[PDB]
C-alpha cells in the first residue's frame, strides 16, 4: 500500500531522493545483475541537524517503509548497568538473532533494521571522557568490533541521531559504519504550505475552516 | 505452626558455626527445617536448623551477636512460611575486609573463584540483610556483611526472560545460580578483582 | 466543588486566565467535535520569576484543582544515586503507570500530572560540567527521550517551576515539551489591595480589626 503521500513527509524531497539512491538501489535490482557488479551493501545511517525538524519522524516513517522484522529501538542510555560487563551482554545480545538467522538461511536472508536514539550518550569520543568510567570505553570499542570486527554481518541497518554532531567520535565515522551524514535544514515556502495543509486537510474535510483564511 | 518454648544452648563445635546453621538435637527438629525465632513481640528471626540437649537450640557466637540472644533464655521457636518462588537471590551484595588485620596484603586477589567458593559452600542457605559472617581464601581469613539483597524475578523461576523488575527482599534463599558481589569498607588494602566479583562504577567526584 | 476565589491567589487573573484557555481548553470541551478535529493535547507548563512571588502556590492550588489521582512529587534532586544506571531507571519509573494504563485502556484513559522543583538543579546545558558530567548527560538526555521517544503518551501533564530560565538547555524547550511559558512579575497595586483582603478575611470576619484601619 506504500505510496509517498502516505507517509505525510513535508519538503524534505532532495534528501529522501539521495537516501533512496544511496541506501535503497542494490537491494531492488534482481539478484542476477547486483551479483554480477559485486558490490556490498550500506548498513548504517547519520541525520544530524538543528532542533525540533522531524528526524525521528522520518526514522519511523523509514521503518514502515520497509517490510522487515520489526525494528530493535534502543531509547538512549538505557544499556548502561551497574553491574560490570553487562551493558555488553545487552549489545551482544542485540546482534545474535541477526547472526543465527544469517548462519541459518545464507546469502538470501531477509534485512533487519535497528534503530539507537540518543546515540551521542553512549557513544562518545573514547580518549576524551572521564577517565573514572572505561565502561563508556569498552561499550564503544565492542560496539566498533560487533559491527564491524574481522567477521562481517550484511543484513542490519544502524540510524543515529543526536543534536551536537561535534562530539561523535571519529573512529565510527568512517566508511563502512556510517559514511552518509545528512544535515536536516528549514523547509521553504512550499514545504511550509504542505505542512499547512498536511495539518489541516481534517479543517478542511469536516468544514471547521472559513474561507477567508 | 505452633511456637515451642526451648533454651538457649551454647553451638557444641567451630565447625558448626562455620555452617551459620543453629543445632538443634535430631529429637526436636529435621536437618534443613527452617524457624523463626522470636525473641520479642518486635524481633522475628529467620535460621535454618546429637548432642544437643532436646528442648534446647544452640546458637554460635555470630548468630547470638546479630540476633541478641544470651544462653539459657527463654524463646518461643516456629517457622517462617519461606515464599517459594519469589525469595531466593539474584545477586546479593556484601562488605568485605580481612577477618584480622594482622594478614593483610596489597596484591590483588583472584576472586571470582571465592565468589563460586561461596555458592559452593553455602547453597541452599538462608541469609538475611545485616547478617555478619566469616570467610575463607588462600588460607587467609576475611569478614563479611550482607548490606543489599535482589531476588530473582519470578520469571527467572518460570524459564522466561527477566523483566528487570528484581524486587529487594528482607530475606533470600541461596540457590545454584544466585550471585553476590563484595565491596570493600574504604579503609583497607585488599586488592580485588576476579571480574564478577562485581564493584559498581564509583560515580564520585574529583576535584583538579 | 472548584471556586475561584477559594484558592486564595490575588492578582494573576490575566496569566490564570490564559493558561487554562491554552492547557485545559482541548480536554474541557466535548469530545466528538475534537475527535472530528483531530489534534493532540499539550503537555508542558513552564513558570519562571524573581523569588517570593507565589510560583509554588499556583502549582498547588492547580494540583489541587483538577480531578484525577494524587499527583507523584519529586523534592528537588532525589534522582541522583550512587550506582550508574539508577537514575535512568528511576526516571522510568516516574513514567511507568502512564505507560500502562495507555497501553490497556487506550483513549479512554485518566490524567497524570508530574511536579519538578527547581527544575534548574538536574537539567542544565550539555557539555557545561568539567567533571562527572557522565551522569548528568545521561539525565539530561533519559529525561528527553522519556518526554517524546517513539512511544506517544496521552496521559501525561508536566508543570515546572525555575529560577534561572537562561540557563536551560534549549532542548527542553522546543514546542511540544513545554509550550506555556509564563512570567510571574511584581503585582500592581490593584494586585496589593486584593492580596490584602484576602489575607485579612478571617480577621475581619472575626472582628479583630480595629475600626480606625
Ligand atoms: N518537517 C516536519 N515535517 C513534519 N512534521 C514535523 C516536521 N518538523 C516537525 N514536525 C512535527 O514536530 C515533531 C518534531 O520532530 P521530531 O519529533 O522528529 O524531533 P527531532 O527534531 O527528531 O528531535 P529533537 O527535538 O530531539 O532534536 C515531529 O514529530 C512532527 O510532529
Ligand atoms: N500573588 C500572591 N497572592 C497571594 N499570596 C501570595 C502571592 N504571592 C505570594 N503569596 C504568599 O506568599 C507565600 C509564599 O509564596 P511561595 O513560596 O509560593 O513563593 P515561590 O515563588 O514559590 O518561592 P521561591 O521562588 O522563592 O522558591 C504564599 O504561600 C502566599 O501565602
Amino acid at each position: 500500500d506504500w505510496n509517498f503521500e502516505k507517509m505525510g513527509i513535508g519538503g524534505l524531497d532532495k534528501e529522501f531522493s539521495d537516501i533512496f539512491r544511496r541506501a535503497f538501489a542494490s537491494r531492488v535490482f534482481p539478484p542476477e545483475i547486483v551479483e554480477q557488479m559485486g558490490c556490498k551493501h550500506v548498513k548504517g545511517i547519520l541525520l544530524y541537524g538543528p532542533p525540533g525538524c522531524g528526524k525521528t519522524l522520518l526514522a519511523r516513517q523509514i521503518g514502515k517503509m520497509l517490510n522487515a522484522r520489526e525494528p530493535k529501538v534502543v531509547n538512549g542510555p538505557e544499556i548502561l548497568n551497574k553491574y560490570v560487563g553487562e551493558s555488553e551482554a545487552n549489545i551482544r545480545k542485540l546482534f545474535a538473532d541477526a547472526e543465527e538467522e544469517q548462519r541459518r538461511l545464507g546469502a538470501n536472508s531477509g534485512l533487519h533494521i535497528i534503530i539507537f536514539d540518543e546515540i551521542d550518550a553512549i557513544c562518545k569520543q573514547r580518549g576524551s571522557m572521564a577517565g573514572s568510567t572505561g565502561v563508556h570505553d569498552t561499550v564503544v570499542n565492542q560496539l566498533l568490533s560487533k559491527i564491524d570486527g574481522v567477521e562481517q554481518l550484511n543484513n542490519i541497518l544502524v540510524i543515529g541521531m543526536t543534536n551536537r554532531p561535534d562530539l561523535i567520535d571519529e573512529a565510527l565515522l568512517r566508511p563502512g559504519r556510517l559514511e552518509v551524514k545528512m544535515e536536516i535544514g528549514l523547509p521553504d515556502e512550499k514545504g511550509r504550505l504542505q505542512i499547512l495543509h498536511i495539518h489541516t486537510a481534517r479543517m478542511r474535510g469536516h468544514q471547521l475552516l472559513s474561507a477567508d483564511v | 505452626m505452633a511456637g515451642r518454648s526451648m533454651q538457649a544452648a551454647r553451638c557444641p563445635t567451630d565447625e558448626l558455626s562455620l555452617s551459620n546453621c543453629a543445632v538443634v538435637s535430631e529429637k526436636d527438629y529435621q536437618s534443613g527445617q527452617h524457624v523463626i525465632v522470636r525473641t520479642s513481640p518486635n524481633h522475628k528471626y529467620i535460621f535454618t536448623l546429637p548432642s544437643v540437649v532436646p528442648g534446647s537450640v544452640a546458637f554460635s557466637l555470630p548468630q547470638r551477636k546479630w540476633a541478641g540472644l544470651s544462653i539459657g533464655q527463654e524463646i518461643e521457636v516456629a517457622l517462617y512460611s519461606f515464599d517459594k518462588a519469589k525469595q531466593c537471590i539474584g545477586t546479593m551484595t556484601i562488605e568485605i575486609d580481612f577477618l584480622q588485620k594482622k594478614n593483610i596484603d596489597s596484591n590483588p586477589y583472584d576472586t571470582d573463584k571465592m565468589a563460586a567458593e561461596f555458592i559452593q559452600q553455602f547453597n541452599n542457605q538462608a541469609f538475611s540483610v545485616g547478617q555478619q559472617l566469616v570467610f575463607s581464601f588462600n588460607d587467609k581469613l576475611f569478614g563479611l556483611l550482607v548490606k543489599d539483597i535482589e531476588a530473582m524475578d519470578p520469571s527467572i523461576l518460570k524459564g522466561e526472560p527477566a523483566s528487570g523488575k528484581r524486587q529487594k527482599i528482607e530475606v533470600g534463599l541461596v540457590v545454584g545460580n544466585s550471585q553476590v558481589a563484595f565491596e570493600k569498607a574504604e579503609n583497607s588494602s585488599l586488592n580485588l578483582i576476579g571480574k564478577a566479583k562485581t564493584k559498581e562504577n564509583r560515580q564520585s567526584i574529583i576535584n583538579p
